């Protein structure tokens, strides 16, 4: 960085970087009849 | 229980369905 400069010295920069996010993947499911109950709820698929 | 004020609604036919019988 430049305040780091702006103090001590470093080598050249030789390994090059910029930075980037890391996060999950995140194979995020939930099919199934488990899911399609959603819309409604779960008594009222009941009294149905 | 949201809409359940339907299910109650519902009823009027179930006591309409009363009156025919004479």
């Amino acid at each position: 960085t430049y305040v780091r400069e702006k103090v001590i010295d470093f080598s050249k920069p030789f390994m090059t970087l910029g930075i980037s996010i890391l996060y999950r993947k995140p194979n995020g499911t939930n099919p199934g009849v488990f899911s399609f109950l959603n819309p409604l709820s779960p008594d009222i698929w009941m009294y149905v | 229980q949201n809409i359940g004020g339907i299910f109650i609604v519902l009823a009027a036919g179930l006591v309409l369905s009363v009156f025919v019988a004479v």
